[PDB]
């Protein structure tokens, strides 16, 4: 009635929560409760939505505003916007981020620091948790006008490397090599827009451009010394630049408003790590400007 | 060609070579093998949210001493996901790795139980659901809480209410440092979308 | 009245109405210039082969033209001596004037084909072998096709070149590179890299005056293209 | 998707090599091959006996 | 696109088009105060009865 033991010896490695950062397979984590069985609900009447709020296919389709740019009589044709913006006119293709700004304050008499904050689109700010991306951009650009304004508006693709000036802490575009008559738009996928009486316009780019995925990187780091990522991240730029010349009268102003919206569509992403040389930090703003933000830093 | 403006929305594209979803399963096929879909998935994996938190020997440890420090960061998922979204449910699970200089004269050993959202120290009680493990046999304290809540739903930073929802409470017996990390429960969710803020760069800090 | 979207080749507009077009009475066919050739299209254009090179031997031999294969390579002063070195696609893509007819494109998936006719005299024997080697001036140092011995260099893909057997060889070369379709704006390809060998010394009688002559020549042409993407640029 | 454990404890005694002196139950012998399914054949044409 | 007259409780617009109006993706029902009571009309609020004299009398 108390027989023998006819198991063999089980083999044994002594891992303590093995493969813990797997979304799959059942974890060892005890529950502080009365039941093992614990069950919450399903998401009935619980969010007000019934659209399912986390799939990338809905948030990365979350349209954000990137430029606004003001188009006068004074600029010329052929020509992209140049205004100081200072991307603007040129608006690079890719999910993240590709601007910049920077916040000087002081330390001592002759050191300061210079903090890198970026916007963040939705498409942008999905990206940044993960390292190399492939998703068919969208932009939906729409002319701000009066009743009055006319004119021929051209948006450009190019694909590739996109034209630059290194500085000492921030990557501009170069306006005088996609002026003339020394950078034609003939052989580029186009789109002509009449001001007459159209206003909008969907421009999808889908992906194409000689590798399965590009970075994740965009803007930060990019400088006169480590440039290298920025031109793997974009597959080139479109481009509005005019065919023919703002014609308005003296009553009506002769600014009109170009706002460039902005999503991703149809997204794949690949590791669940940040590419950049930083953790994901969220710039938090300070109440005044002589107050510094924490950094977090790369020691275990 | 009248005086006036009208809408007529042009989704115009450009290069149409093969549809879109057919091409990004060939290219995961050969440049990943796993397919992520869903942000929900991501709150499933463990990413640890600090490398040392020198827990001072013997005091009833809320993690509400670290977790109103490491939601400001967004260095997880769970505190980088709390500002594309504005409501929350579901427990968290923590994992506590010891990284202490053990000492033989003592016999060390980790409790834990519950208290409510944003109560001090002493004002809660010790008997309830506990958990224990000894760092000598077993370094990774594997605990879960579970969603006991007054309502349905939890917003981030809430109002002058407290003790609304149940969280942990760490007890030790000497002064170990370890590391956290943690990811909601089975059941754990957001939602609500909004817009994101914003992101901070790298800070190499030139002199002029 | 609305609704005016047309489509040229990749090109689209945007105006309020038709513009009224006008256009011929009746578009009766003209001189036949149809007829007298089918139109060759630009795939069909890149599959012409090209006169790249004219290679000469004598036996001889002052040159490094009729060094043999060396048996051991010890040291990579003494490589492997080699005939020419063609530095696959960017040999094929300059020469017969096809870049200046794939300009304004971007992206390039070829594969190259490469015939040796050869036109020797019965009297003179010898064998070479033609071997391509990808990355050949890419990777590390060892694995190169120059730093190998005579077994090593044979065992690389290629076809006997033999005089009294063979007067044409038929070698394809494939599309063999890690990024996918070829950059051409800003272009640094290089990536299968051919090589011509001498295994045996070319043979003839050692009294001169008696002109023991070889007079190689080599075809290229792609094959299996796709090229798509239109640009703006180009380099020169 | 990961849901939590739902196992019993299995109880545990450190025994290696626990009944090393049987003819029979599978041992713990690592084999140093290339194959696990490490198979000689049966007794045919080796010993000249049948 | 010309006929935007809409009506509310005692209240009507007049508009040139419909103004390209967005609302909630899926009216989910939420927190559970319709099923704690039933709403009161106010014929049914003006039917409460209510204390107003209270008379006594000592003989």
């Amino acid at each position: 009635s108390k027989p023998r033991n006819q198991q063999q010896v089980c083999p044994l490695q002594n891992v303590p929560a093995w493969g813990y950062s797997l979304y799959k397979g059942i974890d060892m984590s005890v529950p502080l409760a009365y039941d093992p069985n614990n069950e919450l609900g399903d998401l009935k009447d619980v969010f007000p939505s019934a659209v399912d709020e986390m799939a990338i296919g809905y948030v990365c389709g979350n349209p954000a505003v990137k430029h606004v740019l003001t188009w006068k009589t004074t600029d010329a044709i052929q020509k992209p916007i140049a205004n100081g913006d200072d991307w603007g006119g040129v608006i690079p293709v890719g999910m993240p981020c590709y601007s910049k700004s920077i916040r000087t304050t002081r330390i001592s008499a002759t050191e300061n620091r210079e903090t890198e904050v970026m916007d963040a689109a939705p498409c942008e700010y999905v990206a940044n948790m993960f390292s190399y991306w492939r998703a068919t951009m969208c932009y939906r650009i729409t002319v701000v006008k009066t009743a009055f304004h006319t004119g021929r508006l051209e948006i450009f693709f190019e694909p590739g490397v996109i034209p630059v000036k290194p500085t000492v802490n921030n990557i501009g575009p170069d306006q005088d090599r996609l002026t003339g008559a020394v950078a034609p738009s003939d052989n580029n996928y186009k789109y002509i827009l009449d001001l007459t009486n159209d206003t909008e316009v969907t421009i999808r780019v889908p992906f194409v451009s000689n590798k399965m995925f590009l970075k994740t990187a965009g803007i930060y780091g990019a400088n006169s010394e480590n440039n290298w990522n920025f031109h793997e991240s974009f597959s080139g730029f479109l481009c509005i630049r005019p065919v023919t010349k703002l014609m308005a009268p003296d009553t009506v102003s002769d600014n009109v408003s170009i706002v460039v919206w902005k999503w991703a569509e149809d997204v794949v992403v690949v590791e669940p790590k940040p590419l950049t040389s930083g953790p994901t930090q969220v710039y938090r703003p300070p109440p005044t400007a002589s107050t510094a933000v924490e950094v977090l830093n790369v020691e275990l | 060609i009248n005086i006036g403006n009208k809408t007529n929305e042009n989704v115009i594209s450009f290069f149409d070579s093969t549809d879109a979803e057919t091409q990004n399963h060939n290219a995961l096929m050969k440049g990943c093998g796993e397919f992520i879909v869903n942000l929900r998935t991501l709150l499933r994996t463990f990413r640890t949210i600090t490398d040392n938190w020198i827990l001072q020997a013997n005091t009833k440890t809320p993690i509400t001493d670290l977790t109103n420090t490491t939601d400001a960061q967004g260095r997880d998922y769970m505190s980088y996901l709390s500002y594309l979204y504005r409501f929350y449910r579901g427990g968290r699970r923590y994992k506590f790795f010891n990284t202490t200089p053990l000492k033989q004269s003592q016999t060390c050993y980790i409790r834990s139980f519950l208290i409510p959202r944003n109560y001090s120290a002493d004002e809660i009680n010790v008997d309830g659901p506990s958990h224990i493990t000894y760092p000598v046999i077993n370094p990774v304290h594997e605990v879960e809480v579970p969603f006991y809540s007054q309502y349905r739903k939890i917003p981030i930073a809430s109002t002058s209410d407290k003790g609304y929802d149940s969280s942990l409470m760490y007890f030790s017996n000497t002064a170990t440092t370890q590391i956290v990390a943690r990811a909601g429960n089975d059941d754990f969710t957001f939602g609500w979308m909004i817009g994101p803020p914003q992101l901070q760069g790298e800070s190499r800090s030139v002199a002029p | 009245s609305e609704n005016s979207v047309e489509t040229q080749e990749i090109t689209t507009f945007h105006d309020v109405e038709t513009p009224n077009r006008i256009d011929t009475p009746m578009a009766q066919d003209t001189s036949s210039a149809r007829n007298m050739d089918d139109t060759h299209s630009i795939i069909q254009f890149l599959q012409r082969p090209v006169l790249i090179d004219n290679i000469e031997i004598i036996a001889g031999t002052t040159a490094d033209a009729n060094k043999p294969l060396s048996r051991y390579v010890l040291d990579q002063q003494n490589s492997q001596k080699y005939v020419r070195s063609w530095t696959l696609p960017s040999t094929v893509l300059r020469a017969g004037g096809k870049a200046q007819k794939l300009a304004n494109f971007k992206y390039l998936r070829c594969d190259v084909q490469v015939k040796l006719v050869l036109n020797a005299n019965p009297f003179v024997a010898g064998r070479m072998y033609l071997a391509y080697s990808p990355y050949d001036d890419k990777v590390d140092t060892a694995r190169s096709v120059l730093q190998t011995s005579r077994a090593g260099v044979t065992g690389y893909p290629g076809v006997e070149l033999d005089f009294q057997l063979d007067n044409s060889v038929e070698m394809t070369i494939p599309y063999a590179s890690f990024q996918e379709a070829y950059d051409l704006v800003t272009g640094t390809e290089d990536f299968v890299q051919l090589y011509l060998f001498p295994i045996t010394p070319v043979l003839g009688p050692k009294s001169e005056s008696e002109s023991s002559k070889v007079d190689i020549s080599v075809y290229m042409w792609l094959s299996n293209i796709s090229l798509v993407i239109p640009t703006y640029r180009i380099n020169p």
